[PDB]
């Protein structure tokens, strides 16, 4: 106490504003950016699952075997996570929806099973003691998809290796600036759209060398796309998500200089008075 | 009864006092500034039939009379925790 | 030895000097009480042998004498800028 250390904590108080102010800024305009880089996916995984459509249950269809529902044994997860804090309640929201979920496969007896985007996550579910056997971290705000190229081959080879019976990803959906939900969401076995291509009836493609051989690269490349979206989608929700809690860090400090500054303004009156009169009633 | 400020009679009693040379204490205020306000806000009472007949001289028998007090505080800046308040 | 509260025989010797009506000070302690606890804790030191030799009038040779002195202050919410302190 005393008017020189609630001089300097309101010092200390201020500077915080200036860099938490700061970090708003930046973070809104990393969501920009990763809001671009999250359209600019779109493409590819539209055309390529409209190949799909026609190739897999169109006027003609195959029996690969990540269309069939088969018995569900175990299960695994893809988390995407962030790689840094200061997110707000982003990653603890999702890892308490993903044990809720989990919490139900086991109580069923079928194992699960985890693989890890981000560090976050990868401490997390390393404090709990959930099953990881494949992670990736370090990616930061520039994510690639040849990096997600090994822990989604891991999933992919135990699943078709008959050690998955469904395979999900679990992320953040950036819907609006200012709302942003977590969802566990399915992509083995393929989940059927609605898009109809009887339409399509009018044509065949020819196919070399031939269609099964294309069936499969088309499928493992569209999971990957997907796990990509994810990964994006997630890390501009990482962004909106730092932005509304910087901001509201910033107000926070604001509203505590207001105080301290009471309490400062309460010393240094209380110093003058007593100075004044040790003065003027010890004379004399 | 209805005191609209007993903090300015509490700066009026601080005048008069280091006007005749009182060391004052805390915030300025005399050393007596409780029992200035404690002398007054403690006639604010209710008094038992006992009393009122013996004061009376008999007149009055069986009931009991009261002075409700509603004294008036003003602080700056939300402070309920300064000398006077 | 072990002073306990050293900060409680400043006060005894402020109310000593402010009842024989000495100029007060900061914090209304007197001017000397620096040189009140300085020729106090300056008593304990480590004296050579030749001191002690001097002192015992030859009775001890070849021995240095000590004495360690642990006054104890208290400091109010950690203001270590008051007066005593």
């Amino acid at each position: 106490a005393g008017a020189k250390d609630i001089r300097s904590k309101i010092a200390s108080v201020q500077n915080t504003q200036k860099i938490t102010k700061a970090m708003e800024m930046v973070a809104a305009s990393k969501m920009r950016k990763s809001q671009d880089r999250m359209a600019a996916s779109r493409p590819y995984a539209e055309t390529m699952r409209k190949v799909i459509g026609h190739l897999a249950h169109g006027n003609l269809e195959y029996k690969h075997p990540y269309l069939e529902d088969r018995d569900v044994k175990r299960v695994g997860y893809l988390v995407v996570s962030t790689d840094r804090g200061l997110a707000g309640g982003l990653n603890i929201n999702l890892f308490k929806k993903l044990l809720a979920e989990m919490k139900t496969w086991t109580d069923k007896g079928v194992q699960a099973d985890l693989a890890m985007i981000g560090s976050k996550g990868v401490s997390f579910f390393n404090s709990v003691g959930g099953n990881v056997v494949a992670q990736v971290t370090g990616m930061g705000d520039n994510p690639s998809l040849s990096e997600l190229i090994g822990p989604v081959k891991v999933m992919l080879q135990a699943y078709d290796e008959g050690r998955l019976d469904k395979l999900y990803i679990v992320s953040n959906k950036f819907i609006n600036t200012m709302s942003q939900v977590p969802t566990i969401s399915q992509l083995l076995p393929l989940p059927a759209s609605d898009d109809d291509d009887l339409k399509h009836k009018s044509w065949d493609y020819l196919y070399e060398p031939d269609p099964k051989a294309l069936l499969d690269t088309l499928l493992r490349r569209y999971v990957e796309s997907q796990v990509y979206q994810g990964v994006v989608e997630n890390l501009a929700s990482e962004q909106a998500a730092r932005m509304v809690a910087m901001k509201a860090a910033t107000d926070n400090g604001g509203s505590l200089i207001k105080e301290l500054q009471l309490v400062y303004n309460k010393a240094r009156q209380a110093s003058i008075t007593q100075e004044l009169t040790e003065i003027v009633s010890g004379a004399a | 009864i209805i005191y609209d400020d007993l903090s300015k009679q509490a700066v009026a009693y601080r005048q008069i006092s280091l006007l005749l040379r009182r060391p004052p204490g805390r915030e300025a205020f005399p050393g007596d500034v409780f029992y200035l306000h404690s002398r007054l806000l403690e006639r604010a009472a209710r008094v038992n039939a006992e009393y009122v007949e013996a004061f009376t001289k008999g007149e009055v028998k069986g009931k009991t009379g009261s002075l409700t007090a509603l004294p008036i505080i003003e602080t700056q800046a939300g402070d309920v925790s300064a000398f006077v308040p």
